[PDB]
């Protein structure tokens, strides 16, 4: 009963469409002083170029388990959590 | 590992189920919810940081089975203390809990050959005598030991094996 | 329409929780009903799942749990120009003198 | 076999199969562009998480990337086939020549001899150097740890004690850089090979360039290429760049490590970790090692943690001090400060020692008195004290000595200067034989011949 229970959970996960980011690309959880966290980037490589919204860049600095830490080159402060 | 921040729900549950009656029901329950968390897609959302009211309905709707306004609301209280990782860990402890309130224990035999089975009938005995609870014996047959036995209960551990004795008695250099 | 709520305060500190899709940038100004005057609140960071954290800019007694929040979606915007020449005002560019309105053009 | 989860810094996580998790200590491999990268296992966190760190760059690393378990730790060439070449931190050659020769490698990581094992000796090891062997003299099998802050003469010492001791020792020697300058290394390399002694000397280097992972482990590498020249039975000389410079690759990494701090921040184990280093440098009834450490004292603090769990490692201890540099005194060795626990006179003799304790004795009275004349100034003084200070002067001059290896700097050319002239000389100037010479006449002289020949002429 465990094979269809699992079966049962793709198929209701597709019928309410819930999915994963793709890989380069993910979302600012939160915003404080010029750091950023970042969820997904699942490919995102140490010390790599990570461009945001406008025309710049913030600096991956950490890869935790579940997040990027990253620090912005440049204003930060019209970021906002969900770009 | 999430045992430390389990423990309270499946106290709570288990405690509920009492009353309501239900203990199987919340097994099979429980046994669920644990398991759409282990789904990939799934889990790249209990990582998010989706707030806790819109991940729990998300949950929830997955989780189709459960009953609703119980093991529905459940999921509310662990969605908002973040705690819906921690399910096959708040299951397992309440599985301990059952077989604790139920005085039943599973026991576990190892040998260097499948056990007699009369043998066996006298080590269920034996060990529903040293403990007072319904024993559930599953055996094994392995390698390592070269004869004998191991008896191995909760953490309790009583070493029969030949193995043993001897790494035992190579110590008194 | 208000869209947040407080959802901590621990002094000056006050958090305020926003539906995601509408958290307020850094340094946006938020305004409450402290009671019967309105207090501003200026955002400092932006915490995970809607959550911001701001500083009072006023008096943080008698704050509830659960008061409606504005979105004000500029930051602190203050009256400029030949009107403010010998007013006295404060940080919010309110008359803190009793001399009545700021003749203001822009803010 | 196992998948990187986190990268913060120079650490990497691991997760493994619970059934093959890595001990630790272990080597791992990792493919990282268009390199090989290894990581050393520092710890098993729980289920089947290993934290490692990276020997080499860890920028470009992804989560995700597929890990090598190689059975067995950080493992170097040892023996003859070292001897005239420059290796890394992993044992590589860094220099431009081909593979090295190796019958044989041995793991970085080893257990100290034990203490039936250890041996006594007595026998004096003679320098070139004044101040060194007149008050802070060391034996054959020894170790000898130069303290000092930035710029003090560290490196120009140790330089000298390789001239005079390391030619004419006649057998092996090992130079390990430590988080020290790329330049001194290349310097140093050439200068041998331009000597023709470079075919005695083996030399690992892992300089301030690189990664913190190897400045931690780079020390190591040398210690057990020493060790294999000791086992073999021959009588070795180790130098060591910069031994703070381990301590402070690990402060680097002992918070991403998740240790909490301690003290000035240091790491919690930086007793243990620097004294499972120090224990390994010992002489033995099988052979023995002779060892020069340069120590750098941060912010010139000698009270700080480093320093001083450094001081009880060691068996002579020269002090460097910045105040005695910028008179231009050089060695700019502290007297007051320096000490051996060869100064003893069953070792070195009565004459020897009565010499060095008048010297201490003066000195000292000479800073007691300081402070007086800082105020009043000198006219003050009784007729006695005007004589303590009028020696005192002619000794801290007196102490002063040109080094070949300082000729590129002063022009002026080096001496050497047998132990006798140099207790003959102190004992004169303190029993006031050369009271009559101008403290001009002291300075940058040889020995006490010089002094008087430079007098005539002031
Ligand atoms: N005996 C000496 N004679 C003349 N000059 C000296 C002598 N010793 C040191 N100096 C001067 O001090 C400089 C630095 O000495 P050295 O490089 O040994 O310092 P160090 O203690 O190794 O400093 P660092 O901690 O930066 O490596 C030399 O370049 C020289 O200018
Ligand atoms: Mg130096």
């Amino acid at each position: 009963n465990s094979t269809e229970i699992s079966e049962l959970i793709k198929q209701r996960i597709a019928q309410f469409n819930v999915v994963s980011e793709a890989h380069n690309e993910g979302t600012i959880v939160s915003v404080s002083d010029g750091v950023i966290r970042i969820h997904g980037l699942a490919d995102a490589m140490q010390g790599e170029m990570i461009s945001l919204p406008g025309n710049r860049y913030a600096i991956a600095l950490n890869l935790e388990r579940d997040s990027v830490g990253a620090v912005v080159m440049g204003p930060y402060a019209d970021l906002a959590e969900g770009m | 590992e999430f045992i430390t921040v389990a423990r309270p729900y499946a106290k709570a549950a288990f405690d509920f189920a009492v009353e309501h009656q239900s203990v199987e029901r919340w097994q099979d329950m429980l046994a669920f919810a644990a398991e759409v968390t282990k789904n990939e897609q799934m889990a790249e959302l209990l990582s998010g940081a989706l707030a806790p009211e819109t991940l729990a309905e998300s949950f929830i709707a997955v989780a189709g089975e459960q009953l609703d306004e119980n093991g529905q609301n459940l999921i509310r209280v662990m969605a908002e203390n973040g705690r819906l990782n921690a399910l096959p860990d708040v299951l397992e402890q309440f599985i301990h809990l059952r077989a604790v309130s139920e005085a039943t224990a599973e026991v576990d035999v190892i040998s260097a050959a499948a056990l007699s089975e009369q043998q066996l009938a006298k080590i269920s005995a034996a060990m529903e005598k040293r403990l007072s609870r319904k024993v559930k014996l599953n055996a094994k047959i392995d390698k390592s030991v070269m004869a004998g036995v191991i008896i191995r209960a909760g953490d309790m551990v009583i070493d029969g094996s030949v193995r043993g004795r001897l790494e035992r008695l190579a110590d008194v250099l | 329409m208000a869209t947040g709520k407080i959802v901590q305060v621990i002094g000056a500190v006050v958090d305020v929780e926003f539906p995601q899709d509408a958290v307020p940038r850094v340094y946006d100004a938020l305004e409450v009903q402290n009671g019967n005057e309105r207090l501003v609140l200026e955002v400092q960071q932006q915490l995970g799942g809607g959550i911001v954290r701001t500083i009072a800019m006023g008096s943080s007694d008698g704050l509830r749990r659960g008061l409606d929040v504005k979105d004000l979606e500029h930051p602190i915007e203050v009256p400029v120009g030949k009107a403010t020449l010998g007013r006295i005002m404060n940080v919010l560019g309110e008359p803190v003198d009793m001399k009545g309105e700021i003749g203001e053009e822009e803010r | 076999t196992g998948k990187i989860v986190q990268v913060i810094g120079a650490v990497v996580d691991v997760e493994f199969p619970q059934d093959a998790v890595p001990r630790v200590y272990d080597a791992l491999e990792v493919q990282n562009g268009n390199e090989r990268l290894v990581l050393e296992v520092q710890q098993q966190l729980g289920g089947g998480i290993v934290r490692t760190i990276a020997m080499g760059s860890s920028d470009g690393l992804r989560r995700g990337l597929d890990v090598k378990d190689l059975e067995h730790p950080i493992e170097v060439p040892v023996g003859k086939a070292t001897l005239g070449r420059i290796m890394n931190v992993l044992g590589e050659p860094v220099d431009m020549k081909g593979e090295i020769g190796e019958e044989e490698r041995w793991a970085i990581h080893r257990a100290a001899p034990s203490y039936e094992e250890l041996s006594n000796s007595q026998e004096l090891l003679e320098t070139g150097i004044k101040v060194i062997d007149l008050m802070a003299p060391f034996a054959k099998g020894g170790k000898v740890g130069l303290f000092g802050g930035a710029g003090v003469g560290k490196t120009v010492n140790m330089m000298e004690l390789i001239r005079n001791i390391a030619i004419e020792h006649s057998g092996y020697s090992v130079f390990a850089g430590v988080g020290e300058r790329t330049r001194e290394g290349n310097d140093f390399y050439h200068e041998m090979t331009d000597s023709n002694v470079i075919d005695k000397v083996s030399l690992v280097y892992g300089q301030m360039n690189e990664p913190p992972g190897n400045r931690l482990r780079v020390a190591l590498t040398g210690l057990t290429m020493a060790e294999k020249f000791r086992d073999e039975g021959r009588d070795v000389l180790l130098f060591v760049d910069n031994i703070y410079r381990y301590t402070l690759a690990g402060t680097e990494v002992s918070a991403l490590l998740g240790r909490m701090p301690s003290a000035v921040g240091y790491q919690p184990t930086l007793a243990e970790e620097m004294g499972v280093l120090q224990e390994r440098i010992t002489s033995t009834k099988t052979g023995s090692i002779t060892s020069v450490q340069a120590v750098y004292v941060p912010a010139d603090d000698l009270t700080d943690p480093s320093p001083a769990t450094t001081f009880a490692h060691l068996d002579a201890t020269v002090v460097l001090s910045r105040q005695i540099a910028s008179l231009g005194i050089y060695p700019a060795v502290d007297p007051l400060d320096s000490t051996s626990r060869q100064l003893d006179p069953l070792v070195v003799g009565q004459e020897h020692y009565d010499t060095a304790r008048g010297v201490q004795s003066i000195l000292q009275r000479y800073q007691e008195l300081k402070d007086i004349i800082a105020i009043l100034g000198m006219d003050e003084l009784s007729e006695e004290d005007k004589l303590v200070v009028a020696r005192a002067r002619k000794i801290q001059r007196f102490l002063s000595q040109p080094f070949f290896v300082a000729e590129v700097f002063t022009g002026s050319p080096g001496k050497y200067v047998s132990l006798k002239d140099t207790i003959r000389g102190f004992k004169g100037i303190m029993e006031g034989e050369y009271d009559h010479l101008p403290e001009q006449a002291f300075y940058m002289v040889g020995s006490i011949e010089e002094a008087v020949e430079k007098a005539k002429k002031l």
